[PDB]
């Protein structure tokens, strides 16, 4: 549109001076392509967003892209409008980088695409809904004693190396398995191994086509990190807005996007706060996590991961999104290590849509009593081990009986784990779940062994697995 | 234009008019002959910082631009050599005398270009290689407090490469230079000297030069990556990388950040790890492994610059000097170590052993808690603490002395099926060693069985084998 | 050629060089005025230049109290750094920051070889190991963290520990053994402790083997920076020139760098850390790299560091600690308790603690020595909560042995005769490993824990043992 020479550069940080004027918005895109005159000069494509204006005609941007090799007086042309993620139909299939541009070699997208700008008004209190839809993902542990919500927030929670990645891809497989949605998933600040590793599972299992992709990388500067979210969503906004369905949307590390924002803040030179934190902080995490909301045509349901550093839930970037969260799902690394995958404590993991008029009443029952017989046992096992299990009297013996087989029942094959063990995995209805679990607490399986309930699905499985062994 | 005179000097920064077309990053050189970098442009002045010695300088003194991205020598020459971060030597023994050069700020492999990390890498550590195990192109992060033994294991990784075809190298980052010939002269004495490169940036050094070391290491890996090879990669200190970007950022006047350190700590060691990369058959198949170092005060690892790596890391090897002095050396705590490649870097006969051994290990590590306080226990709670504590015995391991992988396997296979249970736990320490000139002498067919095979030998010999032994020993 | 002066706060001093010539970094400037009036102070005062500033201006750190200062004054420029007069004429006698003597038996003529105080650090060439021990007499550093001849050796502390003993017991051995050129330098330290150090020093005839210099706490900070590097120019010379060994002694190297953080905040730096100046790593290090052993000469540099707040994680111990091959720590605990000297057993290490340099049998008896108050220090937690009859036979062993230890590594010593009027002790490495396997052994349980305390050689034990009566 209208063009101005740079000032300043600071690292990612750059000042342009627009002499004739005219300036550029807030959260602007600015584009600098450059070809060398002389065999000292490089060449260098780039773009900037603004974030400041500071008098005199000069705005301070933060930079897309490394800015190594910028030189005072190059050219900087305004384009007018945000960054503008192209979206559709070309979307499926194709992994692209924040600035919307096709990581893939499979091709590059046409002008014929509609461009989304990534940063729009969040949707009024226009049609916003508050019925409730219960969402099956076919994880006994999941879909029993902590079920996920349309449109609703659900929260992944755990260290390290604990087991949130697999979860997060057994569910989008699942989901396109069963229920055959479309979703979107957004890496923030991801590992460029395990996106290697993701994409090599989709093609892998024919997903591909069904979910979109975009990715940012680790080395790449804070504030791509900080957008990529934002380009993630605006690409889901599509399939809910206009193709009007039941659209999912992943995150895997918000941790990242709090972090990229505090580090932005530090390069702008923002006051910190908090432990370090950027003034702006809540102000950003709800801006993110309003626009992710069911209206009447389409949910955007979201399943998120998140890390926390030191076992300490109180840390400002774990304890804000804890107030926006409808589920949370807490992953245990002492239930990592054991042979019960997936990693997911019961007795942490709750839903607000565990109510029993929402799930039904039997399935609440069952639930309880898992609940129940979990915390007895939890509480017998100090007593099991100075005294052992002799000591206890019949009541506590048959309820640590019965606690050990639905410890080893709740975990269960899944097919991305294929990689790890061999073996082909399974899915369980949701009410196979909830009928096997009270046959178990029933006591119908009491003679078998326990070794067969280790991780199979259905409890014929547990059945043919008893009748293998011997 | 090009020539403009120096208006500030100090600390190793300078300022300086002119200079209208320089570039972030240019290469600059003084009347003085000494060279730096512009980092900073403004509206009417450059911020350098100097690469040498600067206390020559003057205000008045004219200052021009090379043109031109730093460069690190690539070559075949370098090995064996000890060498800066410049690409010129500091060992005597005149020139290196590389093949040509490459800037050392480069992008890193992508995505697509990398397959699964599937090939084991071999430490001779039973700990490390049973429970924490590595592949070629994991991102392995080593940390701990000081004198936990830390170098030692990456010494004794160095060492063990001598079996297997790797390319090492060693970078030393604000270290004191007397315990870089020590480091050298250990590993000159074991042989290691011919297969490894040693990058020395000692904290006398100007600062600008130590924020260079790293991408010095990586640019000569790279090289050997993409020529086909299998390279190694240790920083022994990112803590001091992080503390001359600090202070070089602050005499910059950067804005400042959590601890002071400036915003851009995370996008420099993200852009320093993300090299390391395990590449595809259409590449060549190279991989550029890296073992990097942070050390943090008293055990606190909640810090900025640990999280940081942490968080961009496949893995953490977490040492404790608690577990030091109680006799557990090297002190690993495999409990909070976390391994993310666990059953895809190993052989099968280790994946099958070694599954068994976390399982025990991570029963052992609970009841030990407490049950031990209570004298009176039923018969079977003590025998797991029995079982574990002959565990944490047959996982120690004298300094420099690494193992190959089947001895291991062996042992562990003794361990886990219970054949330790008439020895003494005293004994349990002579008794590996003697076990294995035992299957050195005797027992070798179950040595060229694994060795050939990549798999656990035939169980009935196994046994005979191991059983065999038992009945010397006393 | 001269300069004007045209600022002065505190400490540095703005000196404008308007001639057209411009000193470089670490010059020296002299300020030398006489009295127009009765309101004018005579000054006789010499600048450091230690930054350049834009207008023919520098920033100079003065080197005395800069009393009477007035705008306008003139400043003459030597041309080159602070000269220190070198040769055999530095023995015996004492000096200050500048090169003067301080006691009154002479002067130092013109002609004597003078060198300046700034120069780069050895090579990697240059440099040589060996792993040969140090005996100290001392039975905490001889049995459990060995010094080595040529090695770096630190005392870490706060302040009232035993760092001070630990130094005049260390310096009274060697000198008494070594025929060592040694040069002492007090950097920060007690004015008082100077003058008695150099009259015991008389007693002992070492001063003529000896070489002093001397700057402390009532010190501008510029001295108190630059001494350390005097006395370590001199060292410098008596190791390379005349190549004889020799020995260098800095007591509470500390003031060396808290000198630079004072007047940082006055050369415009940005605060760092906990409120150390940005450039504090630079500088230790480059101090720490000159004190180096070569082919041509060693030193043996026996060291004393000084904690802000007794917190040995503070910055400044933390950088130092990365440059020492042998290191006792001392802390207050110890001395609390009543055994001496205040040497952490489970903290302090040596480069020399291998078989192939001490031998096997002395390398496992400070092994089992280590793991048995490493148990002891974990079962004071256990007792403090279940008290003491819960614990087992071996449990209470344990706490026995450990509690016969920790009193035998107390030791009568010889500059401790005023403070507790004993005789003293020299207590030769087998005599410690003897008795010290005796007490691992339990050859010794039955006498009192009393008998311990405060002995030389477990033959004393056993003599004060007779005297209690038992
Ligand atoms: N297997 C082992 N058995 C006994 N001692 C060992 C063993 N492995 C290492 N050590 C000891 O541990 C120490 C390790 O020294 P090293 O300098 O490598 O450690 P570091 O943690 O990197 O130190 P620093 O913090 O001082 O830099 C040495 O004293 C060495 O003797
Ligand atoms: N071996 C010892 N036996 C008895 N008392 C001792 C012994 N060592 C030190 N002390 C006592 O402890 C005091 C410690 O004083 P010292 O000069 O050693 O302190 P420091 O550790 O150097 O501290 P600072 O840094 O404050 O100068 C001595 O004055 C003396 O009273
Ligand atoms: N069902 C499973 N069975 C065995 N191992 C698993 C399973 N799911 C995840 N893992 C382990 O998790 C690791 C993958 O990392 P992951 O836990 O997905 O990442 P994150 O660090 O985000 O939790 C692998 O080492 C794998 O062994
Ligand atoms: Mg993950
Ligand atoms: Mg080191
Ligand atoms: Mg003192």
């Amino acid at each position: 549109m209208t063009r101005g020479r740079v000032i300043q550069v600071m690292g990612p940080v750059v000042d342009v001076k627009f002499e004739n004027g005219h300036l550029p918005a807030i959260y602007n895109a600015l584009k600098i392509q450059h070809k060398a005159r002389n065999e000292n000069e490089v060449d260098i494509d780039l773009t900037l967003e603004v974030a400041l204006h500071l008098g005199d005609d000069t705005v301070r941007t933060i930079a897309m892209a490394s800015t190594d090799g910028l030189i005072r007086g190059m050219e900087v042309i305004d384009t007018g409008a945000p960054i503008s993620v192209p979206v559709g139909e070309v979307t499926l299939g194709r992994v692209f980088n924040v600035l919307g541009e096709p990581i893939d070699l499979e091709g590059d997208i046409p002008a014929d695409a509609r461009r989304d700008p990534i940063h729009r008004p969040a949707p009024k209190f226009e049609e916003l809904a508050t019925e409730v839809e219960i969402l099956e993902t076919g994880i006994k542990v999941v879909d029993l004693l902590a079920p996920y919500i349309k449109g609703g927030k659900i929260g992944l929670f755990g260290g390290a190396g604990v087991g949130k990645t697999v979860l997060i891809q057994e569910l989008i497989h699942n989901i396109a398995q069963e229920h055959g949605g479309i979703s979107v998933f957004a890496g923030v600040g991801e590992r460029t191994r395990e996106g290697n590793d993701l994409y090599h599972e989709m093609k892998d299992s024919g997903v591909i086509s069904k979910t979109a992709m975009v990715f940012g990388q680790m080395n790449e500067p804070p504030g791509a990190r900080m957008r990529v979210a934002l380009t993630g969503l605006t690409m889901a906004e599509y399939f809910r807005d206009e193709q009007g369905q039941d659209v999912l949307l992943f995150i895997d590390n918000i941790f990242r996007f709090t972090q990229a924002g505090s580090e932005v803040s530090a390069l702008l030179g923002r006051m910190p706060s908090a432990v370090g934190y950027q003034p702006t902080l809540a102000t950003e995490m709800g801006q993110l996590q309003e626009r992710i909301t069911s209206t009447a045509k389409g949910s955007i349901t979201s399943i998120q991961a998140i890390y926390v550093p030191a076992d300490d839930y109180t840390d400002p970037a774990p304890a804000t999104t804890f107030s926006h969260l409808d589920a949370t799902t807490n992953l245990e690394r002492k239930l990592a290590e054991m042979g019960i995958y997936p990693a997911v404590d019961p007795l942490a993991s709750t839903s607000r849509a565990l109510a029993p008029e929402i799930v039904g009443e039997e399935h609440y029952q069952v639930a309880r009593k898992v609940q129940q017989t979990l915390q007895r046992y939890k509480e017998l096992q100090d007593i099991i081990a100075i005294l052992g299990m002799d000591e206890l009297s019949d009541e506590d013996k048959l309820v640590v009986h019965r606690a050990r087989r639905i410890q080893f029942f709740l975990s269960q094959n899944f097919h991305v784990a294929e990689q790890f063990t061999g073996q082909p995995g399974s899915y369980v209805p949701v009410k196979e779940t909830v009928r096997g679990f009270k046959e178990i607490l029933e006591g119908k399986y009491d003679h078998l062994p326990e070794d067969a309930f280790r991780l199979v699905g259905r409890i014929e499985e547990v059945v043919e697995k008893a009748k293998a062994m011997g | 234009s090009d020539v403009g005179t120096v208006i500030q000097v100090g600390d190793g920064i300078a300022r300086a008019h002119g200079l209208d077309n320089v570039m972030s990053g240019e290469l600059v050189e003084f009347a003085n002959g000494v060279m730096g970098m512009a980092l900073n442009l403004e509206e009417n002045n450059v911020g350098i910082v100097i690469l040498g010695p600067y206390t020559g300088i003057k205000e008045g003194d004219e200052v021009r631009r090379t043109g031109r991205i730093m460069e690190v020598p690539v070559g075949e020459a370098l090995i064996g050599r000890v060498v800066n971060p410049l690409g010129q030597p500091v060992d005597g023994l005149g020139p290196v005398e590389t093949t040509e050069t490459r800037p050392i700020e480069s992008r890193a492999p992508g995505v697509m270009d990398r397959r699964s990390v599937h090939e084991p890498l071999q430490t001779g550590i039973k700990a490390i290689d049973a429970l924490v195990p590595i592949g070629r192109g994991q991102r392995e992060l080593i940390i701990g407090d000081r004198q936990t033994g830390k170098t030692s294991v990456a010494i004794d990784t160095i060492i063990n490469q001598k079996d297997q075809n790797m390319i090492s190298i060693y970078v030393a980052i604000g270290q004191k230079e007397s315990t870089v010939r020590t480091v050298v002269e250990t590993l000159r004495k074991h042989g290691a000297l011919d297969y490894t490169i040693v990058v020395t940036a000692s904290a006398s050094q100007p600062a600008p030069l130590l924020f260079l070391a790293p991408y010095a290491g990586v640019a000569m890996g790279e090289y050997f990556m993409y020529k086909g090879k299998h390279v190694l990669v240790v920083y022994d200190d990112l803590s001091k990388q992080a503390a001359a970007y600090r202070e070089l950022s602050l005499l910059l006047r950067r804005p400042p950040g959590r601890e002071a350190y400036p915003g851009d700590i995370f996008y420099l060691h993200s852009r320093l790890l993300e090299r390391a990369a395990k590449l595809s058959d259409a590449k060549g198949g190279g991989s550029l492994t890296a073992l990097p170092f942070v050390e943090t005060q008293a055990g606190d690892i909640s810090a900025y610059i640990p999280t940081n790596v942490i968080s961009i890391t496949d893995g953490q090897i977490f040492l404790q000097s608690d577990l030091f002095f109680s006799g557990v050396r090297p002190a690993i705590n495999a409990g909070l170590s976390v391994s993310r490649v666990g059953g895809a870097a190993q052989i099968k006969a280790m994946k099958k052993v070694a599954g068994t051994l976390r399982l025990d290990l991570a029963a052992y590590r609970e009841l030990e808690a407490f049950a031990q306080f209570g004298s009176d226990l039923d018969k079977a709670t003590q025998a797991k603490l029995a079982r574990g504590a002959r565990t944490v015995e047959v996982l120690k391991q004298d300094l420099h002395q690494p193992i190959p992988v089947e001895k291991q396997v062996l042992i562990i296979y003794a361990l886990t099926r219970g054949f330790l249970d008439d020895i003494p736990v005293e004994d349990v320490r002579r008794f590996e060693k003697e076990f294995y000139l035992f299957l050195d002498q005797n027992g070798q067919h179950l040595l060229e069985h694994i060795r050939t095979t990549k798999d656990l030998p035939n169980e009935d010999d196994l046994n005979k084998a191991i059983e065999a032994f038992k009945k010397t020993f006393v």
